[PDB]
């Protein structure tokens, strides 16, 4: 039965990353080694910022739901997006190509970071918990955030963006930026059950992802 | 029916299921591929090309007709080789399925004698036939042992049935493997 | 690598530590609700090796990499054959791990015969010069140091405190490893035949030419930088060694040193045999 | 998870024979009685529903293991559930059972795991075999783990004894007259043997009776010409192996000359704090003109002129040698010689109150263990002074005013003594209860001491075991069909997001045209 569990919550992370590279082309470009590039320059991003926030923010004491320290670390995950930026940078091709290595790779890492040691452990326990099925959706949700991500780096990097689309990708930026930590503050105040909470993150995703969208084929438009 | 046969009425049954999902799967990641069905036709077309070379070689053939068999041995080393890592693919993925097949027996058929044995089993094979079982009377069936009998026995014959069984020329070069 | 990653388990008297510096950090991460706190103390942990002593390590480590490829290149031609042009490097860690080596052979020689002497004959005027041993048990597993003498002298600072502390010791230990170091990177040279005169013999018996220069111009240009090659390079090392232990390098910076250099002669000898 | 603790039934052999349970560790799946299929699952039992035959066919069906639930009221149980499981825990004992068996005091964590256990059980016959499988899907599962290890023999167990003496006005060669009784509780659960009544009701007896003559002896005008002899025997439930040892020790060894030839009678009291009816047991009957006989008649002139609620009556049986356990403790005296009888309440040694966890302080009354108490002290008086010979009338109670029975007193001893488990296998040398006794016992007797009896190594006539207490953990878990058709709720999502990107053109191609028309309008 725990080996059901794991073997379940391991195929639901994993196989929609692979779905995505094949379908994206990106095994046609050969692209593996520069999304192994990408999770490497995740790991360094994640070491510095882990550095950061223990070198310049001490913990807070109090009991009470530290807004300035969710606040903080939305703060610090700027770092994320100049990653992001940096891996777009080193990486050749088409825009589409670039942001979906960067968020491929980013992603990727991200999951085998937070998501597998927990996935092996927990899911391979006696006990059965919905927590590690949430996580594999959670895990697909942050796919796609990281997508939209890259897409808005590459939007805001592009030196022929109109002045008048730069406010709405910054907006956008800013949003995706401090969204853990809106809904961290959202489910904390709201009690939200796990699924609550889950459904809420995924919801959001999908309307960052919309808009980003609308607003990439809009710039691509405005070019063709 | 007591509850003794209609285990193993249903253990037979999911032996049976059991080898028509691994045949599904080898479908599935194997036999449909491209790169299945190309090294196979290769690998007998090799295969008939150097027993007909060899029939026809006598000892008068010469170095180089000799070093053009070599050569053909070796083409046809590397395209088995190749077609073992393909099949291997299946059969890790049967290993997995196997690993979710056993969490299931366990979890029906855990402590229970499924078959009696009409024989004494030989001490070396006691530790599967009578696994997992309460009980001194080593003619207590294992599901294990019962379903690896009816896996070894239907497998082949179904593969037989569907043409899915490996050529015997590919099982003959495999032998090199 | 294993102060790095070891899963072993040191009862501190607080709690249970992995002596690791990932392990620990990450069992921290992962059962400390104050994450922040958890890393700063693993980065500043008193008692177990630090995952800023890993960083000063690795920067230590790219800058040892960095001077090692420092070199002064000679260009040799082929006298048999025109337009082969070769380049003869002269290192600037020209005399190697040696000096580094010998130095540190010494001193472990002067530690054991100063403990056995303190431990035999106590009181005697030459040993207390020698040296004299205390042993600190300061919550930590016990470590013998030389509190007075030579010994005491060349012993390293455990730390910049310190360093503040007894200034002239560190003065006198930075001044005796440098001087060492360049004393026995010339000594080395004249007795290792690696002079001037001995790698323009060997170039006349690879029949490898200078350009322009007689066999003896070679060896007078040779002469001309070998010798500031190697002590200059003696210098650098010892005051790379200095800063590294300063910076509490996990393994040493004499360690970090001697496995840089061990590794890349060695990476040199497989890419020429190859 | 939900942790709860799980006393786990004893482990014992007693003159070689194999008692009680084998195993201390369980794996299993929870389920009640009413599943079809126990075969290595956790059977759980409410005591209220618990029956002596659904026992017996969880056995049968091989249980993985079972689970007593008790009411956290053993008053508030009713008399006849409780009544039912004393008369059932002698053949449980009895019985060697491989299956282990485990009591739990109730929770409302436990209780309401119980019931979802229950309700997953009886689902299964009353619906369709779809219905059937789409209940067991949602259903939530709950996996018993115990965190022991098996248990282990202990080689080396002591029983401790502890005898204390005062003597009559002409020294050691006086008649010396021995009060025992045994310490020990025994039930099917070492950690609930409490033992009120069985035997802290003796104990209680046996140190009031101490009291009162250590009060007599103190002062010579009161001071009697007997020596008296109080023993709490460790190891009473178990052969009386420490009355067996002291008997060896005071008789074999000539120095110890008291036993020898000045052993008027041994008095023993066993279950002592109950009942109108009191029974004395005697292996032979008294001769007349000995002086158990005269014990024999100022107790039942006593019990008929004082106490007329209360019926006195002898019984005698003959020691039976071929018997591996001794009906009473009198009869290891009268094995070695000494003339010895038993006072019980209990009609039969084979009464299940004797030997039960259920024998609880409620069970005790104080006003009755305190008339038996005074019955008990004045015909003691009364053979020791002579009484009836001066003409002294049997109506007349010599303990009252400044020797009356201290009701409080005897109230706090038993509860000092149920407050905590008495079973042998619990009882060490060191421990807080015989510290205490000793103490007790030694502020009004001299020369109190202690004896210490070990089991043979090469033929150990008692063995005890450890895992006696456990923690036991309750999983919530899914089943294997609720896996697969998660499984195959996954292989769907996958194939849905496949042909979602692969169709990703023509949602780009939608959006584009919307952005257009937005445009131009």
């Amino acid at each position: 039965m725990t080996l059901f569990h794991f073997g379940n919550c391991f195929a639901l992370a994993y196989f929609p990353y692979f779905i995505t590279y094949k379908c994206s082309g990106l095994s046609e470009y050969n692209a593996f080694w520069k999304c192994v590039q990408a999770g490497v320059t995740y790991l360094f991003v994640q070491l510095c910022k882990m550095l950061f926030l223990a070198t310049f923010f001490p913990t807070w004491e109090g009991g009470i739901y530290d807004f300035i320290g969710e606040f903080m670390k939305a703060s610090v995950d700027v770092a994320d997006l100049i990653g992001l930026n940096l891996v777009m940078s080193r990486n050749a091709g088409k825009g589409e190509y670039k942001i979906m290595v960067a968020a491929l790779g980013w992603a990727t890492a991200e999951l085998i970071m937070s998501r597998c040691i927990p996935l092996w452990v927990g899911a391979r326990g006696i006990e059965f918990d919905w927590k590690y099925i949430q996580m594999s959706i959670d895990s697909n949700i942050s796919l796609v955030h990281y997508i939209v991500a890259s897409a808005q780096v590459w939007m805001i990097t592009r030196y022929d963006l109109y002045h008048t689309f730069r406010p709405a990708v910054l907006l956008l930026m800013f949003l995706s930026v401090y969204k853990a930590f809106v809904m961290e503050t959202f489910v904390h105040l709201c009690s939200l059950g796990s699924w609550t909470a889950l459904l809420a993150r995924a919801v959001v995703t999908g309307l960052l992802a919309l808009s980003t969208l609308a607003l990439y084929v809009a710039v691509v438009n405005v070019h063709s | 029916m007591s509850t003794m046969f209609a285990d193993t009425l249903l253990i037979v049954f999911i032996s049976v299921c059991t080898a028509l999902l691994a045949e599904g799967i080898t479908w599935v990641l194997v036999y449909r591929t491209d790169k299945y069905k190309r090294l196979k036709a290769e690998v007998e077309k090799q295969s008939k090309k150097l027993e007909k070379k060899k029939e026809t070689i006598t000892e008068s053939a010469g170095r180089q007709q000799k070093k053009k068999i070599e050569r053909q041995e070796e083409k046809l080393k590397n395209n088995n080789r190749d077609l073992s890592m393909v099949r291997m693919k299946s059969m890790f993925a049967i290993g997995f399925c196997f690993t979710a097949l056993m969490g299931m027996f366990n979890s029906i058929f855990d402590g229970r004698v499924v078959a009696k044995l009409p024989f004494t089993p030989l001490s070396y094979i006691q530790g599967l036939s009578h696994r997992n079982l309460l009980g001194d009377d080593t003619t207590d069936c294992s599901f294990i042992f019962l379903y690896i009998l009816c896996t070894m026995s239907i497998r082949q014959n179904i593969q037989k049935i569907l043409g899915l069984a490996p050529s015997r020329a590919a099982t003959k070069q495999a032998g090199g493997f | 690598v294993w102060k790095a990653f070891s899963p072993t388990t040191v009862n501190t008297g607080r709690g249970m530590e992995f002596e690791g510096a990932i392990i620990a950090l990450f069992h921290l991460l992962a059962t400390r609700t104050d994450k922040v706190r958890a890393l700063r103390e693993a980065f500043y942990r008193q008692n177990l090796p630090n995952l800023m002593n890993l960083i000063a390590t690795i920067f230590v480590f790219a800058v040892v990499i960095y001077f090692q490829g420092f070199r002064v290149d000679l260009p040799i031609k082929s006298a048999r054959y025109r337009g082969q042009y070769n380049t003869y490097p002269i290192k600037l860690f020209y005399t190697s791990n040696i000096p580094i080596i010998l130095q540190s052979a010494l001193v472990s020689n002067l530690y054991v015969i100063s403990q056995m002497l303190s431990a035999r004959f106590s009181g005697n005027l030459l040993v207390s010069l020698l040296g004299t041993w205390s042993d600190t048990s300061s919550g930590g597993p016990a470590r013998a140091y030389p509190v007075g003498g030579l010994c005491h002298y060349l012993s390293p600072p455990e730390s910049f405190g310190s360093v503040l502390e007894d200034p002239v010791h560190a003065v006198v230990y930075i001044v005796f490893m440098l001087g060492s170091c360049a004393f026995f990177s010339k000594t080395w040279i004249e007795v290792s035949g690696s002079s001037a005169k001995d790698v323009a013999k060997q170039l006349k018996e690879q029949q490898m030419v200078m350009r322009g220069h007689r066999e003896t111009s070679m060896v007078h240009e040779l002469n001309r930088y070998i010798p500031t090659a190697a002590a200059f390079g003696g210098l650098c090392i010892g005051a790379l060694s200095v800063l590294a232990d300063f910076l509490g390098a996990i393994g040493s910076g004499t360690g970090i040193l001697l496995a840089v250099t061990i590794i890349y002669q060695y990476f040199e000898i497989f890419v020429k045999e190859q | 998870a939900h942790e709860f603790t799980v006393y786990r039934m004893q482990q014992y052999d007693l003159q070689g024979q194999p008692y009680g349970t084998r195993n201390a560790v369980l794996n299993t799946e929870a389920r009640t009685i009413d599943a079809d299929v126990l075969s290595r699952r956790c059977v759980l039992m409410r005591l209220l529903d618990f029956s002596y035959e659904q026992y017996q066919k969880a056995l049968r069906q091989s249980a993985g293991a079972v689970v007593i639930i008790l009411p956290r009221a053993m008053a508030a149980v009713p008399q006849d559930v409780i009544r039912q499981f004393m008369e059932t825990e002698p053949e449980m004992l009895a019985m060697e059972t491989v299956v282990p068996v485990y009591f739990a005091v109730e929770d409302e964590a436990l209780l309401s795991i119980y019931e979802q256990t229950q309700a997953a059980s009886a689902a299964q016959g009353s619906a369709s075999a779809a219905e059937v499988l789409l209940h067991t899907a949602t259903a939530n599962g709950f996996q018993m783990v115990t965190s022991g290890v098996q248990s282990k023999a202990v080689s080396d167990w002591l029983i401790t004894s502890v005898e204390g003496r005062l003597t009559g006005l002409g020294g050691e060669d006086l008649p010396t007259i021995v009060i025992v009784a045994h310490y020990d509780a025994f039930g099917v659960a070492p950690w609930l043997s409490h033992g009120a009544d069985s035997n802290g009701s003796g104990i209680s007896v046996l140190l009031e009776l101490a009291r009162l003559f250590s009060r007599l002896y103190t002062y010579k005008r009161t001071h009697a010409a007997y020596n008296l002899l109080f023993f709490a025997s460790g190891g009473g439930k178990f052969n009386y192996q420490g009355t067996k040892r002291w008997l060896e020790d005071n008789l074999d060894h000539t120095d110890s000359s008291l036993l020898q030839d000045n052993v008027a009678f041994v008095l023993c009291l066993d279950t002592v704090g109950r009942g109108d009816s009191l029974h004395l047991h005697v292996s032979k009957p008294p001769r007349e003109g000995t002086l158990q006989h005269a014990f024999l008649r100022e107790l039942e002139a006593v019990a008929a002129h004082q106490f007329p609620e209360v019926r006195f009556s002898m019984v005698h049986k003959k020691i039976n040698l071929a018997e591996d356990i001794l009906a009473w403790e009198h009869e290891r005296f009268a094995i070695r010689r000494l003339p010895a009888f038993t006072l019980s309440h209990l009609e039969s040694h084979r009464d299940g109150q004797r030997s039960s966890i259920m024998d609880v302080r409620s069970r005790v009354d104080s006003k009755t263990l305190t008339r038996n108490t005074r019955l008990i002290a004045e015909a003691l008086t009364r053979v020791i002074y002579n009484l009836t010979e001066k003409g002294t009338p049997p109506d007349m109670p010599v303990f009252t005013e400044q020797m009356q029975i201290q009701q409080e007193q005897l109230d706090s001893v038993m509860d000092w003594l149920t407050n905590q488990p008495r079973a042998a296998q619990l009882v060490d040398k060191d421990g807080t209860l015989l510290s205490t006794l000793e103490h007790y016992l030694s502020r009004y007797l001299k020369e109190v001491k202690q004896h210490h009896i070990k089991a043979d190594k090469r033929d150990p006539e008692f063995v005890f075991y450890d895992q006696l207490k456990q923690v036991m953990n309750a999983y919530r878990v899914k089943p294997a069909i609720f896996d697969l058709l998660l499984a195959v709720c996954i292989g769907a999502y996958l194939g849905m997001a496949y042909t979602a990107v692969q169709h990703f053109d023509l949602l780009y191609k939608t959006v584009q045209r919307l952005l257009v028309k937005a445009k131009t309008q």
